[PDB]
RNA sequence: GAAUCUGGUCAAACUUGGUCAUUUAGAGGAACUAAAAGUCGUAACAAGGUUUCCGUAGGUGAACCUGCGGAAGGAUCAUUA
RNA sequence: GGAUAGUGGCCUACCAUGGUUUCAACGGGUAACGGGGAAUAAGGGUUCGAUUCCGGAGAGGGAGCCUGAGAAACGGCUACCACAUCCAAGGAAGGCAGCAGGCGCGCAAAUUACCCAAUCCUAAUUCAGGGAGGUAGUGACAAUAAAUAACGAUACAGGGCCCAUUCGGGUCUUGUAAUUGGAAUGAGUACAAUGUAAAUACCUUAACGAGGAACAACUGGAGGGCAAGUCUGGUGCCAGCAGCCGCGGUAAUUCCAGCUCCAGUAGCGUAUAUUAAAGUUGUUGCAGUUAAAAAGCUCGUAGUUGAACUUUGGGUCUGGUUGUCCGGUCGGUUUUUCAACCGGAUCUUUCCUUCUGGCUAACCUGUACUCCUUGUGGGUGCAGGCGAACCAGGACUUUUACUUUGAAAAAAUUAGAGUGUUCAAAGCAGGCGAAAGCUCGAAUAUAUUAGCAUGGAAUAAUGGAAUAGGACGUUUGGUUCUAUUUUGUUGGUUUCUAGGACCAUCGUAAUGAUUAAUAGGGACGGUCGGGGGCAUCAGUAUUCAAUUGUCAGAGGUGAAAUUCUUGGAUUUAUUGAAGACUAACUACUGCGAAAGCAUUUGCCAAGGACGUUUUCAUUAAUCAAGAACGAAAGUUAGGGGAUCGAAGAUGAUCAGAUACCGUCGUAGUCUUAACCAUAAACUAUGCCGACUAGGGAUCGGGUGGUGUUUUUCUUAUGACCCACUCGGCACCUUACGAGAAAUCAAAGUCUUUGGGUUCUGGGGGGAGUAUGGUCGCAAGGCUGAAACUUAAAGGAAUUG
C-alpha cells in the first residue's frame, strides 16, 4: 500500500530537487503536506504551489527554488520531549546554525524553532537541510 | 497490486469532475428510483442495474441524479438481499469451483484456487461482519455455503 | 527500500524478540549467556589456576617456526582437569622442576592457542609460590628444594 | 494448679519405592581435529585432459563414478532466409 | 460458615466450570537477591550491582512453637535430619552468614589489639553497658598531593659578535668536570606541648640530622603495529621472544648480557572478565545478485503497517520583551520615534459545557442632577437589570494515545552553586567585631519508564443520526412514577405541584450517508493464453512378431578394435500390439503462484490484462502458527517396457583403470494410485509502494492518421508505415546517481543515514554434524549444538 503519503510526496520533491527540475507533481496531497510545505514556504525552500482540486483526492504542484537539499521524513512519527527536539535536530540537520525539523503538535505544524518559542512539542513529520 | 494474482492493472472507470448532474441528460431524480425499485424486483443487482441505467437511459450515475448511491437506495425500498452483492458473486465461484473439484480429485490448480476464494471471502466476510451486515459468530464457507446460495 | 526491520511505531516487540534472536549469533554474547566459561575451559571461568606439573613436556611446534617449546602438563588442583602449561624464557622448566605446584595464567588470547604451541593455552606464573620471571632473571632466589 | 493424658493440627525426618535436573566412573565403539610428514592414486583448478556444479538414486578402494532432472558459477550473451 | 487483628480459596461444606496463553501462559535455566547506583562515556547504549542507603529474605537444614505490643526469634526453647562436643556410660551440652582467630577451600582477602570520649542505641535510666560504633595495626583494593638536589664560582666546550689586515680579547649569554664553596631540607630521631578516652601518626618544634661510599627509582620496552639501538661480546632453526605480524642456519637492529635509548614513573607490567573501539548486533545504525545471508512458490491468523476529507482565513483593540532613541541620569535607571516575538480578549454564517441559585463586581442605566474653569473633567446615589469577579450544587461527559507546566521520583551517588582542606581528592563548613558580642550558610538541577494534575487539540486511533427507537421544545395527550412541604401528629387515599423515567402526537432545523484513493474487492463487456483437470487425434517413431522379398556380412568405433547372423539377421515393404513421447515452427515469444506448460478437438471450471460516467466503501500490504501446491530422483502399490539407461556384465587402453569410449542392459525412464517435500526450485536479486533518462526497438492492449496496398467497383475486415499511449520481456550510452568492482536505470532516491512489512547472516571450519524434538514406509526432511580447531575463508578485479 502507499501509506505515508507525506514521505511519499516529500520522495518526488527530493528526486526533483536532486535532478534540478523546477516544480514536481504530488499525488495524494493532505493536510500535513500541505502544512509541510506550507512551512517550507515560510522558511523559503520552496516557491508557489497550486493544490488541484481532483473532484476527488488531491494533487499539488510544487515549485522547487533550486534551495531545497533534503526535504526529510523521519518514519514513525517519534513522539519529542521537548528536550529530545536537540538530540533529532542534533542528529538530522547539518549545524546547530540553520536548518528546521517539521514536527506536527498541540500548536499545529511548526518548525523546531518555533516549537521552542512556545514551548509546546509533540510528534516529529520530517526536516529541511 | 492486484490482492491474489502477480498482475498489476489499472482497468478502471474514471469519474468526471462534476458532482453535479450533467444537466440536459433529463428524466427525474424520483422517476429513476422508480426505475431502479423495479430492477431491485426482477432480481438484478446494483451493479448490473447501473449498467442498465447508464447504457439504454440517460443515467451517469445513480449518486448524481439520486442524491443516494444505488445500494442506499435498494435498502430504502427495502430490496437489498440478505447476503451483499460482492460477497454472493463470489459465493456463487465457491461453490462453481468445489463442484468441480467434488468430479475431479485429481487438478491441482483449481484446488489452488479454491483455496483463493474460500480466503476472498473470509476477507469480505470478516469486513461484513465487523460493519454489522452480516450478524457475527457466523462463518460463510462450503458446506452450508452451498445452502446460503440456494 | 523498506531496509527489512519493521518501523511502525508499536513495533518494539518484533524489534526487542528479534535483537534476543539474533544476538545468539555474535560469540561474545553466546559464552556469556551459556557458561562456557564456568561449564568448560579448564580453568572455571578464572584468571588463573593452581596445579600440579604432572610431567615436563617438549612440544614439537606448528610449521613455518621450528622448535620444542618446553612445557608442562598440568593437573588443574579444583577441578582436576588436566591442562598443557607453556613456560616462559630460556630453559625455565629447569626452574619448573617436577611434581610442584604451578600456577598457571590464562596465555592472552581468551582461550584458543597463542601463537605457534600447538594445543596449550597457559602460561606457568609461580612455581610453588615464587614467580617464573622472578627466577629466570634471578633478582629473586627459589626457596631451596 | 504440675506430670499424665483423648482427639486434632502443623508437619520435620526417616523408611521403600517413583521421578526430573545436574553432575560423574564406564569395557567398547564411532568420530573429528592438529600435525613431522609416509603409502595409494591424482578428483578439482587450463574444454584439468569424460566441462564443472546441484538435487537425487545405485555402486564402489579412495578420491569418485553413473542415471535422471536441473543449473552455468560454461567451453557459448551470435546464423541469419 | 470456620479461622485470623483483619481482607480474602486463607481453610471447610455445597454448588457452578471457570482461570491463564503466541500481547509468549506453563515449563526450564540463571556462575539472579530487588532497587538506589557502578564502570564505560558525543547521541543511542552495553555490561555489572555480593558490597557503606532503602527493601527483602536467612541464620547447618527443614519443621514447630513459649513469652511478648512486636518473633514463626534462632547470641529463646521443642524435635528430626546433617555435623559434631563432654563423660565415671547411666547421661549432659550445641549452631561465628556478630567481632577477632583458625582450618577448609581456593588465583583471592587483616589483629583472638585499645576505647566508649565521639556517633548513636537500650533500660528501672545525667550515673550502667554496647566487637552497633570509633581508635590504631596490617593494607601498592582504590583515590588525592608530590623529594629523589638547587645557586654559585674557577676549569674545558657551545651561542650572540666591538672588528671579521690571520689571530683574538670573550667585553655579553649557555652547557660540561671524582673540581670546590658557601646557603637550606624533612627522610629520621627526640625533651616538650600539642594530638588523643590513653596513646600512636598528623600538624609544631627544644636538641642533632648530605656531600656522591651517601639520605641510591623501579617497571617494562628499544624491526613493524607503536615511542625509541643497524652499538659492544656471545648465540647460531637452536635456545628462546613473539597479543598479531613474525624473528633465530657466525655482522639476528626480535634470543641472551654491558653502554646508550624509549615510555610510564612510586608506579608499571601480566592474566581473565568487561566497556569502548564494534555501524563486527545496527532503535538511532549493518549487510543478503556474486563476499555470510531472499524461505522453491502462493495462501494465511496474530502481529506491524495503512490514501485523502470535516474551523480555514481577515479585522479590532489589549498585556508583555528585548534591541533601539538620548542616557531623561548618581558603571547603573525611564519614556518616547521604533521593532520583531509571545500571548489575551473578541468580531467575523461562529460559543468557551449548560443550568438551579448564591453577590450581580460593574454601570447598559437615570432616580435628585450638579460639589462646579464658560464643560459631559467629576460622584453622594437606588425600583427594572449587563453576571464571569468568584462559588456550590446538579446535569452528563466519545474515549484514548500524544505532548505541557505542575505535584510528587528518601539521602549519599550523578551534575552543580558557595567556600583558602596550604593545594587538591574532599568536607559542610565558615565570616567579622569592642576582637566585652554579632554574623552568612548549609542551594539549584536532574532522574524522563507507571500513576496523579492541568492546559493544548495538530498528529494518530476511536465514536455519533440511515429501520433515525435521531436531535431539540410553546408540544398537547398520556403512561410509570418519587415525594417533601404545609393541612395539630401518626397510618392512609387523592391532589396541587416540582424532579425522574417511558410510549404518543404537533412543530422546529438546511433534518441526518464526505470522497469514490492511477487502494482493493466484486458485477458486466469483448478478448487473450504452449495456464490447469478430464477426453480424443495425429506424426509418425522406434521394437518385437507375422507375411514379404532379396544369399555375406550388418552393428559399432574416438582414433581403433570386440560384439551379431546367413537355416538372407540386416535391408525392402505392408501391417498388428503395446506403453512412450508429443519435433520442424520455436523467438532475448506466450501463459502459469511456483514447480511447470507446445500435435487435436471437445468439455470442465478458474485466471491476467484490458475496457468500464458499473457497484460496495476501507474490505488493504506484508506476515511468526498454520496451510496449498511443489522438477528430478527415490519410495510402496499398479501397468508397460521401444531406445537410451544408476546397477551389472564386458572390450580395448594405460605402470594399472570395477573410469571415460566400446558393446550390451534389471531399476527405472513413461504412465496410474500413494507418499516424499528437496534442487545452481538461481533473475544465485523478498513482497508491496512511490519517484527520478533519453535512445530506439521488442511484443500484448488501444488511439489517430483523405497514409499505402489488398480489390469484389466505394470497400469493410486484414497487414503494415508513422506518432503517442496502458500492459508485458529485454538491450545502448553516459553516468551527473549506485556500487568493492563486475556492473546496475535498479542493485538509484543511504553517514544529505527513517514509505510499509516478512524473512535470513554475523571469520573460517567443526556442521547442516551430535543431540533432542517433529515429520516421514524408508530414503530422508524440517528444526539445530557446542567442545575442539584455525588466521585466514572469501569476493571482485590487476598484472603475470
Ligand atoms: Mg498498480
Ligand atoms: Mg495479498
Ligand atoms: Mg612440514
Ligand atoms: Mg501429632
Ligand atoms: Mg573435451
Ligand atoms: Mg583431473
Ligand atoms: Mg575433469
Ligand atoms: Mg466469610
Ligand atoms: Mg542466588
Ligand atoms: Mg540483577
Ligand atoms: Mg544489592
Ligand atoms: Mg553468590
Ligand atoms: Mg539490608
Ligand atoms: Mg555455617
Ligand atoms: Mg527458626
Ligand atoms: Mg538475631
Ligand atoms: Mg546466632
Ligand atoms: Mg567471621
Ligand atoms: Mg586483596
Ligand atoms: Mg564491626
Ligand atoms: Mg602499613
Ligand atoms: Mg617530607
Ligand atoms: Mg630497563
Ligand atoms: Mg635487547
Ligand atoms: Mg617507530
Ligand atoms: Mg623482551
Ligand atoms: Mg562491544
Ligand atoms: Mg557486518
Ligand atoms: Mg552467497
Ligand atoms: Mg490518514
Ligand atoms: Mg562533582
Ligand atoms: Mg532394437
Ligand atoms: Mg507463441
Ligand atoms: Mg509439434
Ligand atoms: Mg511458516
Ligand atoms: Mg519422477
Ligand atoms: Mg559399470
Ligand atoms: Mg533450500
Ligand atoms: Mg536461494
Ligand atoms: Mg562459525
Amino acid at each position: 500500500t502507499r501509506t505515508s503519503v507525506l514521505a511519499d510526496a516529500l520522495n518526488a520533491i527530493n528526486n526533483a530537487e536532486k535532478t534540478g527540475k523546477r516544480q514536481v507533481l504530488i499525488r495524494p496531497s493532505s493536510k500535513v503536506i500541505i502544512k509541510f510545505l506550507q512551512v517550507m514556504q515560510k522558511h523559503g525552500y520552496i516557491g508557489e504551489f497550486e493544490y488541484i482540486d481532483d473532484h476527488r483526492s488531491g494533487k499539488i504542484v510544487v515549485q522547487l527554488n533550486g534551495r531545497l537539499n533534503k526535504c526529510g521524513v523521519i518514519s514513525p512519527r517519534f513522539n519529542v520531549k521537548i528536550a529530545d527536539v536537540e538530540k533529532w535536530t542534533a542528529n538530522l540537520l547539518p549545524a546547530r546554525q540553520f536548518g528546521y525539523v517539521i514536527l506536527t503538535t498541540s500548536a499545529g505544524i511548526m518548525d523546531h524553532e518555533e516549537a521552542h518559542r512556545k514551548h509546546v512539542s509533540g510528534k516529529i513529520l520530517g526536516f529541511v537541510y | 497490486g492486484r490482492m491474489h494474482s502477480k498482475g498489476k492493472g489499472m482497468s478502471s472507470s474514471a469519474i468526471p469532475y462534476s458532482r453535479n448532474a450533467p444537466a440536459w441528460f433529463k428524466g427525474s431524480s424520483d422517476g429513476v428510483v422508480e426505475q431502479i425499485i423495479k430492477y431491485a424486483r426482477k432480481g438484478l443487482t446494483p451493479s448490473q442495474i447501473g449498467v442498465l441505467l447508464r447504457d439504454a437511459h440517460g443515467v451517469t450515475q445513480a449518486k448524481v441524479i439520486t442524491g443516494n448511491k444505488i445500494l442506499r437506495i435498494l435498502k430504502s425500498n427495502g430490496l437489498a438481499p440478505e447476503i451483499p452483492e460482492d460477497l454472493y458473486f463470489l459465493i456463487k465461484k465457491a461453490v462453481s469451483v468445489r463442484k468441480h473439484l467434488e468430479r475431479n480429485r485429481k487438478d491441482k490448480d483449481a484446488k489452488f484456487r479454491l483455496i483463493l476464494i474460500e480466503s476472498r471471502i473470509h476477507r469480505l466476510a470478516r469486513y461484513y461482519r465487523t460493519v454489522s451486515v452480516l450478524p457475527p459468530n457466523w462463518k460463510y464457507e462450503s458446506a452450508t455455503a452451498s445452502a446460503l446460495v440456494n | 527500500m523498506g531496509k527489512g526491520k519493521p518501523r511502525g511505531l508499536n513495533s518494539a516487540r518484533k524489534l526487542r524478540v528479534h535483537r534476543r534472536n539474533n544476538r545468539w549469533a555474535e560469540t561474545t554474547y553466546k559464552k556469556r549467556l551459556l557458561g562456557t566459561a564456568f561449564k568448560s575451559s579448564p580453568f572455571g571461568g578464572s584468571s588463573h589456576a593452581k596445579g600440579i606439573v604432572l610431567e615436563k613436556i617438549g612440544i614439537e611446534s606448528k610449521q613455518p617456526n621450528s622448535a620444542i617449546r618446553k612445557c608442562v602438563r598440568v593437573q588443574l588442583i579444583k577441578n582436576g582437569k588436566k591442562v598443557t602449561a607453556f613456560v616462559p624464557n630460556d630453559g625455565c622448566l629447569n626452574f619448573v622442576d617436577e611434581n610442584d605446584e604451578v600456577l598457571l595464567a590464562g596465555f592472552g588470547r581468551k582461550g584458543k592457542a597463542k601463537g605457534d604451541i600447538p594445543g596449550v593455552r597457559f602460561k606457568v606464573v609461580k612455581v610453588s609460590g615464587v614467580s617464573l620471571l622472578a627466577l629466570w632473571k634471578e633478582k629473586k632466589e627459589k626457596p631451596r628444594s
